[PDB]
RNA sequence: GAAGAUGAUCAGAUACCGUCGUAGUCUUAACCAUAAACUAUGCCGACUAGGGAUCGGUUGUUGUUCUUUUAUUGACGCAAUCGGCACCUUACGAGAAAUCAAAGUCUUUGGGUUCUGGGGGGAGUAUGGUCGCAAGGCUGAAACUUAAAGGAAUUGACGGAAG
């Protein structure tokens, strides 16, 4: 089996959080990048970390990944976060000024001193 | 069968009190129950209470104010001489400074301090503290 | 409740019930059967 | 200790339940305690369905099913894995499995 | 509690439940003390002026805390026609 | 050389919260023992029992040491602590820490007349743990502490002078006896008496009037 | 008491009613019978909207009385309510807890995200039972959005609503945040329109 | 001995004492 | 199908397994009176918390199927209620725990009342009495002996247990 242990996986996640923009989908470029960025004590571990980083970067491009977060994805999901629809879903224009509430709710409405149209 | 209406009344009071209720229903009523409740109310352990006529034994609603720790009957109604009130007070009450043993004397139903003032004794009926 | 009579006029029942059940107490039963007097090697003395 | 609140059977509010004989060993087990399984099976194995369809003198003949209710004692039920020993908290689950 | 000279020989006169009048024990960590903001006619909560209630861990654990607060708040005018006395 | 991790610890390192009665009055959790050392400088602890507990393993028994510690200022505050550790010394230190974290107020009272300071309990309190139930009765002023030595030591550390005691169940189980006695003596401020019938205003929490000083 | 301005206003009744907030569960707890206006003969339970408003204003007042807004923890584990609590913490200055609640947040005082709220607000007592339980361990009042079937254990102030609807949860949190801002003085007064739409605080599926 | 089979042994033992002593009433 | 006979198995099996088979199994008249005859939980009475089902009775009420097109058809559906067999959650409370809606309202110890126990054995034995056709039932000791026996749970180990 070839399950990658916690050390390589955590190191890959840290690398992607910190240095996502300067990191690509190729193993050789990521190998040199890991060599310059990370102080890895062995070349075998360096290659394993570079390869797993390549795997994660290759997965990300198709869609987000749990655990990982870099300061471009968070900005874009914040921009999507602050979205205010110009027309409101609770604006009563969607039924043309009327409620569809059943008669029991209509008597609730009356009994609170309101005469809003149904 | 029902053997002591006072026992049922005081048990219902305790079970309402421990659950945090502020009111409790009592059935049946009796003169002894009303006198015991009046002794309790005089010392502040219960609020007001209201008797409900039903052309029968009656019902009572009692108001509870959270000061009651326990009330209960002593069954049998043991005969108590004057010099034996002290052992009942030692046995039944939490401390010497508060709480009451409730007696039925030929002078009427009273707490043991009123009994000591009038120098009377009868049968033991209950307690409250 | 509690399975013993509580009545004010129940003294005979309580006294006889206690009398019956002390026989299960080995010390009391030995004393009232007179076992030390009739079956002990020393006949109930301290020395022999 | 008491292992089950239901005593390992299903008798509340009656005195006696007549027995049934275990299918496997013919032991007498009370009907409420017996492990019971309702089975409806195709009379022909699914392999021979096409052979018997080809050989039929009829066209569109609905093949009959086998109906049987099976009764087991506890020993044979456990031995043949109709039921299994469960954990202390899992024993309380009474809904059928999936 | 106090002595013959009247001296209050008593540390820590403890709090009592607003709903049941029970004493709030020192290690009753399920008990809470609500503070509620006074509102003026202008509609702005007055600073540092609060109406406060205390509930025992018992009343809260029994699920009666919401009803007890309804009762207390409506009896102080913090609330109208939500709590009915007659059920 | 201590830095608090909770708001109460921060308020106690500052001179804002000065008495543990403030903590008790608002039923505040106490998760740092430096608070108790700071607001109760005079505390005496007694190690009451040391037990050896064993867990069976494939290779043999695993033995751990269990220590019960009682702590008190002999002036109305008392605490109980039990903890297990591989060595006796570490178990004792940890039990002292947990005993300090559990200090409670004890209500002293009078038997009869209120002459002098309170000398006994104000009512009858019972506590129960396991099979052991410990009952504490107010005693007249000349009586010692009429109790077994473990319960007696707990009574002395709480500051009680005159008390009667009754025990039932398996009292030789020292831990359960001490927990029952600790529970009973701690019920002296749960028993409502007529002199406590008077309503008191709900004082603001020391975490409200010191919201800034409790931040960080 | 409370001036007549604080009454339930018709545009609020519009907003509340269009969201099916008044839709309660089939069955109702005994403690929540006061909140049931009446039962539609389908089986649903109508909720008194006026009492909902009263409890919203009450909860807003309790949230306002906390001297430090950061000590007011708002919680949601349901998918439909994390956006709402995130926006509530954004506008009011509260500390939010969205998604999984880590057991030990209130009781384990060495966990990194250890917090000691003065007050806790919860979207659902069923789905956020852990927050309520730990708050019971450490003397913290709870304000909960409660449906007709929501448990009442260790809840101080219940806000009757439909805490199972997508629109209702966001609506309730929006109303709470608006009332809090009004009471503090951020919003100048009680008639002016707020800068924020109720659409903000509404959850969304991820593919829009 | 599975308490049941001890009782059956005393049953048989007691049954034989009933016959030894019947020789003499 | 006890007994018995007999074939296997087995070191031996007068056992389990196979084949027979007497009493018995059934019934009518009489006896016998015992079971893990168990919920191992006396009976009467009051009170204390949430929930959905279900059987019997009664009382108000349909987008339902059906007499017949409809009533006083019937079934089903929706609500209340008294009684019952139970169940689920909780644990305020109880408990050594397992667990318990009673096994709660019990050192804050008293509603009425019956029965039973007092370390383990000897022993439900001996003896006397009594009931029975008998088998046995009921009542029921002592000498002597002994430091534990026992309950519930924990960790391990083991299992011709399971995964
Ligand atoms: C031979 N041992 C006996 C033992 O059999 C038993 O004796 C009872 C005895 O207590 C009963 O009798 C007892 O109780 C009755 C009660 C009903 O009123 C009293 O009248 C009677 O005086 C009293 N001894 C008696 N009816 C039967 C004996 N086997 O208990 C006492 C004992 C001495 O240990
Ligand atoms: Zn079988």
């Amino acid at each position: 089996g070839r399950v990658r242990t916690k050390t390589v996986k955590r190191a890959s996640k840290v690398l992607i959080e910190r240095f996502y923009p300067k990191l690509t989908l190729d193993f050789e470029t990521n190998k040199r990048l890991t060599s310059e960025i990370a102080v890895i004590q062995s070349k075998r571990l360096r290659n394993k970390i570079a390869g797993y980083t390549t795997h994660l970067m290759k997965r990300i491009q198709k869609g987000p990944v749990r655990g990982i977060s870099f300061k471009l994805q968070e900005e874009e999901r914040e921009r999507k976060d602050q979205y205010v629809p110009e027309v409101s879903a609770l604006d009563l224009s969607h039924t043309n000024g009327q409620l569809e509430i059943d008669a029991d709710t209509a008597d609730l409405v009356k009994s609170l001193g309101f005469k809003i149209p149904v | 069968t029902r053997t002591s209406v006072l026992a049922d009344a005081l048990n219902a009071i305790n079970n309402a009190e421990k659950t945090g209720k502020r009111q409790v229903l009592i059935r049946p009523s009796s003169k002894v129950i009303i006198k015991f409740l009046t002794v309790m109310q005089k010392h502040g352990y219960i609020g007001e209470f209201e008797y409900i006529d039903d052309h029968r034994s009656g019902k009572i609603v009692v108001q509870l104010n959270g000061r009651l720790n326990k009330c209960g009957v002593i069954q049998p109604r043991f005969n108590v001489k004057i010099n034996d009130i002290e052992r009942w007070t030692d046995n039944l009450l939490p401390a010497r400074q508060f709480g009451y043993v409730i007696l039925t004397t030929s002078a009427g139903i009273m707490d043991h301090e009123e009994a000591r003032r009038k120098h009377v004794s009868g049968k033991i009926l209950g307690f409250v503290y | 409740g509690k399975g013993k009579p509580r009545g004010l006029n129940s003294a005979r029942k309580l006294r006889v019930h206690r009398r019956n059940n002390r026989w299960a107490d080995q010390a009391y039963k030995a004393r009232l059967l007179g076992t030390a007097f009739k079956s002990s090697p020393f006949g109930g003395s301290s020395h022999a | 200790p008491k292992k089950r609140a239901s005593n390992g059977r299903n008798k509340k509010g009656r005195g006696h339940v007549k027995p049934v004989r275990c299918l496997n060993c013919a032991r007498c087990v009370p009907k409420d305690k017996a492990i019971k399984r309702v089975t409806i099976r195709n009379m022909v194995e699914a392999a021979a369905v096409r052979d018997l369809s080809e050989a039929s003198v009829y066209a569109e003949y609905a093949l009959p099913k086998l109906y049987n209710k099976l009764h087991y004692c506890v020993s044979c039920a456990i031995h043949a894995r109709i039921v299994r020993v469960r954990s202390r908290t899992d024993r309380k689950i009474r809904t059928p499995p999936q | 509690m106090e002595n013959d000279k009247g001296q209050l020989v008593e540390l820590y006169v403890p709090r009592k439940c607003s709903a049941t009048n029970r004493i709030i024990k020192a290690k009753d960590h399920a008990s809470v003390q609500i503070s509620i903001a006074k509102v003026d006619e202008d509609g702005r909560a007055i600073a540092g002026e609060n109406i406060t209630y205390a509930l025992s861990g018992y009343v809260r654990g029994r699920g009666e805390a919401d009803d007890s607060l309804n009762r207390l708040a409506q009896q102080d005018g913090l609330l109208k026609n939500v709590w009915s006395y007659s059920r | 050389g201590w830095t608090p991790v909770t708001k109460l610890g921060r308020l106690v390192k500052a001179g804002k919260i000065t008495s543990v009665e403030q903590i008790y009055l608002h039923s505040l959790p106490v998760k740092e023992y430096q608070i108790i050392d700071l607001l109760l400088p005079d505390l005496k602890d007694d190690v009451m029992k040391i037990r050896s507990v064993q867990k069976q393993t494939r290779a043999g028994q695993r033995t751990r040491m269990k220590a019960v510690v009682v702590i008190g200022d002999s002036n109305g505050h008392v605490g109980l602590g039990i903890k297990t550790a591989k060595e006796v010394a570490s178990a004792i230190k940890a039990a002292i820490v947990i005993a300090k974290l559990s200090i409670i107020p004890i209500r002293r009272g009078y038997w009869g007349s209120n002459l002098g300071q309170p000398h006994s309990l104000p009512c009858k309190v019972t506590g129960k743990c396991g099979s052991v139930a410990v009952r504490l009765i107010p005693a007249p002023r000349g009586k010692g502490i009429v109790a077994s030595p473990v319960v007696k030591r707990l009574m002395q550390l709480a500051g009680v002078e005159d008390v009667y005691t009754s025990s039932s169940g398996s009292t030789r189980t020292t831990e359960n006896t001490l927990k029952a006695a600790f529970a009973a003596i701690g019920n002296t401020y749960s028993f409502l008496t007529p002199n406590l019938w008077a309503e008191t205003p709900l004082a603001a929490s020391p975490l409200e009037v010191y919201a800034e000083e409790a931040a960080a | 008491s409370l001036p007549a301005s604080f009454d339930l206003t018709p545009e609020d009744a519009k907003l509340l009613l269009a969201a099916n907030v008044h839709l309660g569960a089939k069955n109702v707890q005994v403690h929540n019978k006061p909140y049931v206006y009446k039962t539609r003969p389908d089986g649903m339970n109508i909720i008194n909207i006026g009492k909902t408003w009263e409890k919203i204003v009450l909860a807003a007042r309790i949230i306002a009385a906390v001297p430090n807004a950061s000590d007011v923890a708002v919680c949601s584990s349901r998918t439909f309510g994390q956006r709402a609590v995130l926006k509530f913490a954004a506008h009011t200055g509260a500390t939010a807890i969205a998604g999984r609640f880590t057991p030990g947040n209130f009781t384990n005082y060495i966990t990194r995200s250890f917090k000691e709220p003065r007050l806790v607000v919860v979207t659902d007592p069923r789905t956020d039972a852990q927050a309520i339980k730990e708050s019971s361990y450490v003397n913290i009042p709870v304000i909960a959005l409660t449906d007709m079937d929501s448990p009442s254990e260790y809840v101080d102030v219940a806000i009757p609503c439909n805490n199972k609807g997508k629109h209702s949860i966001g609506l309730i949190w929006w109303l709470l945040a608006r009332e809090v801002l009004r009471l503090r003085g951020i919003i100048p007064d009680r008639t002016t329109e707020w800068s924020v739409m109720p659409d903000l605080y509404f959850y969304r599926d991820p593919e829009e | 001995m599975r308490d049941k089979w001890r009782k059956k042994r005393v049953r048989r033992l007691k049954r034989k004492r009933r016959k030894v002593r019947a020789r003499s009433k």
